[PDB]
């Protein structure tokens, strides 16, 4: 179902944003 | 008829409050609606990537390039380049390119969208329809509609969102709900495939029936109507030119009282960017499933009667939706507000084009600039742009198979990437010179025309009747050429300018992103707490956009 794909996308991109958040710090 | 007449009477009598309205109106206009619905019908959901990438581009604009435009003090793009580079030559050529892009995309698509809306309603063929729309726009402008457009934009966007939500509610009901879209769409095909014309011959099943992967946003990279590797980067380049270089967009964005208010307006605009998918792409394919024979035909003999072009006129889906699926009385409200928004956008583009031409081209040509003669030049420029845009309509309706939004993306991806490269290199690297940037940009323009002119002279036809174009010239996607032109024009401007050290650091104080804050005199080449909550709101909105992307992707 598409909702699991959307959840995976959110998890992956939130992890990416969290990783990038250390660049400024 | 009553509602439309009353709405026009009110509009003519009248003639994040403005920021959100202007941002949405540029983002989602009348021509934008018709093109989005058309390509949604022909190709499927995949065109939604356009909106869902323009969302990220708007966020990037608000977070990065608006402060650059604000610290320097340049409201517009060309004067920022004037202070960054110097010399009327580069600004003159950039103004010429902006004029050409306005003529090729803004005015032409606005007039053609008006013609599509009128053609499937009361009225006549394309010529009479655009003549009537010209009359409407002229009567709008004469009565000072643009002066009150700032106040009317919020009302127009609010009523457009309301009507589009009503259409959302009605469409799935007329199909049978959300299950109907996943159930019926893939079986939407015309009953007519005989092709009585001997030259055309029997059409294969590839053309009239829809593409098997018409649901998914991500198409095949090599062989497909709209690849995603092209999508993600080429949309970034084209919409970075669109949002971060348009004078009106930056003027509206910087109009906020404070920087945090600008960011809040950007977030609200993002909220209004996530909705036009469900408002446009879904109802277009709903109109396709409702009316399979009328909306998307493939036989030229019937096509000329239905469409006016042999391509297929997949872009007339939304006019049919409005004039059939709507309740009988209320359809006038849509047919009125749609045209009112289109006329307002057309008038804004007209005024911006005339002001740009007067400010740069005739100003450099004739330094005297008598006010009466200058106003006469402005009026004659408006006449000339109208004539050229109307003369360009037969090419607009073809639009590489009838997809109107494909034409916009193609033209912009042909002529915008050089300007995007010049702007990005000017903002990032300090080495680029005025002569270097100009000499790279002229070469980029030549490279773009070297693929545009032969393609438009040869044609595109359709799947049934492809043009006799060389394989290398047309097999490349109309948007991958933007990716190539980015690293051709930018390479030229970076190589030519690197020939020498043309500009010291003193000329580029607080104008280059590297030296964002210097607290020093320029060389004259002429919320402490709200920020974290705003960043959190942006994170939530961007995460929701990614959630939708992964849902359909």
């Amino acid at each position: 179902q598409p909702w699991m794909q959307g959840l995976i996308a959110v998890a992956v991109f939130l992890v990416l944003v969290a990783i990038a958040f250390a660049v400024n710090h | 008829i009553l509602v439309i007449a009353a709405y026009f009477l009110l509009v003519i009598g009248v003639g994040w409050w403005p920021v959100g309205a202007s941002l949405f109106a540029s983002n989602i206009g009348s021509g934008h609606f018709v093109g989005l619905a058309g390509t949604g019908a022909a190709s499927g959901l995949a065109v939604a990537g356009f909106e869902w990438n323009a969302l990220f581009v708007v966020l990037l604009l608000g977070w990065l390039f608006a402060p650059v435009y604000l610290t320097a003090g340049v409201i517009t793009m060309p004067q920022y380049l004037r202070k960054r580079f110097g010399g009327r030559r580069i600004r003159l050529y950039l103004s010429v390119l902006s004029l050409f892009l306005y003529i090729f995309t803004k005015i032409s698509v606005d007039m053609f969208s008006g013609a599509v809306f009128i053609q499937q309603a009361l009225g006549w063929n394309i010529y009479a329809s655009v003549i009537a729309l010209l009359g409407i726009t002229m009567i709008y402008t004469v009565t000072g509609g643009l002066a009150a457009l700032m106040y009317t934009d919020t009302v127009q966007t609010f009523v457009i969102l309301g009507g589009a939500c009503i259409l959302m509610g009605y469409a799935f009901h007329e199909v049978g709900g959300y299950s109907g879209l996943f159930d019926k769409y893939l079986g939407a095909a015309t009953s007519l495939t005989v092709s009585e014309d001997p030259a055309v011959g029997n059409i294969s099943s590839f053309c009239y029936r829809p593409r098997p992967d018409s649901y998914h946003l991500l198409r095949h990279p090599v062989t497909g109507d709209l690849p995603w590797p092209a999508l993600l980067l080429g949309l970034t380049i084209v919409s970075g030119w669109y949002w971060c270089s348009d004078q009106v967009i930056v003027q509206r964005c910087l109009a906020g009282k404070s920087l945090t208010h600008i960011k809040a307006g950007c977030i609200l605009c993002g909220y209004l960017k996530l909705t036009p998918m469900f408002l446009m792409v879904m109802p277009g394919m709903i109109s396709r499933i409702l009316y399979p024979d009328e909306v998307a035909c493939v036989v030229p003999e019937v096509c000329r009667r239905v469409c006016g072009t042999e391509v297929g006129c997949s872009n007339i889906a939304y006019p049919r939706l409005v004039v059939k699926l709507m309740p009988n009385g209320l359809r006038g409200l849509m047919l009125a507000v749609m045209l009112a928004a289109l006329m307002s956008s057309l008038a804004s583009i007209f005024n911006s084009s005339s002001t740009l031409f007067t400010m740069d081209i005739y100003t450099r040509l004739r330094p005297r600039a008598g006010d009466r003669e200058l106003l006469l030049v402005g009026r004659l420029w408006v006449v000339f742009i109208v004539v050229v845009s109307v003369a360009w309509l037969p090419v607009v309706q073809a639009a590489q198979g009838g997809q109107l939004f494909d034409y916009i993306q193609a033209v912009s991806s042909y002529l915008a990437p050089p300007v995007s490269a010049v702007f990005v290199l000017a903002l990032f690297v300090p080495r680029v010179n005025e002569q270097g940037a100009f000499w790279g940009l002229i070469g980029g323009l030549l490279m773009g025309l070297a693929r545009l002119i032969p393609e438009f002279s040869f044609g595109s036809g359709s799947c049934v009747q492809p043009s006799a174009c060389p394989a290398f010239l047309c097999g490349v996607h109309y948007l991958y050429f933007a990716i190539v032109l980015f690293f051709c024009s930018g390479l030229l401007t970076l190589t030519v300018s690197l020939c020498t050290a043309p500009i010291p650091r003193k000329h580029l104080h607080r104008l280059v992103f590297s030296l964002r804050h210097s607290k020093e005199e320029r060389e004259d080449l002429d919320d402490p707490s709200w920020a974290r909550v705003v960043n959190l709101n942006a994170l939530l909105m961007m995460a929701v956009a990614v959630f939708l992307w992964g849902f359909y992707a």
